[PDB]
């Protein structure tokens, strides 16, 4: 986290800075989608946050 | 008049995390797009008037 990586997370592949989000997803959420239709937000697999 | 911008200072202290879903104006510059400032201020105006 909060370092510039080459992520994937199932398969959503892309570039970024990752960080401890506050969205409070209810608990049937995985992805955030920016205005745009871009991803900007994931809940990690391993460990639920 | 109120104004999207006038490209006083995104630090990404403000646009990372909460306010990317929300500010047009972090999400044009998250995509490329960038408003540039005026060279005159609105205060260098206010002096010529
Ligand atoms: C991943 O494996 C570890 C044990 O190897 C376990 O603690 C954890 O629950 C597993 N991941 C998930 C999402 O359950």
């Amino acid at each position: 986290k909060n370092k510039c990586v080459n992520f994937n997370f199932n398969g959503l592949t892309g570039t970024g800075v990752l960080t401890e989000s506050n969205k409070k997803f209810l608990p049937f959420q995985q992805f955030g989608r920016d205005i745009a239709d871009t991803t900007d937000a994931v809940r990690d697999p391993q460990t639920l946050e | 008049v109120t104004l999207a911008d006038a490209g006083f200072i995104k630090q990404y202290g403000d646009c990372l995390g909460d306010i990317a879903a929300r500010d047009l104006i972090c999400a044009q510059k998250f995509n490329g797009l960038t408003v540039l400032p005026p060279l005159l201020t609105d205060e260098m105006i206010a002096q010529y008037t």
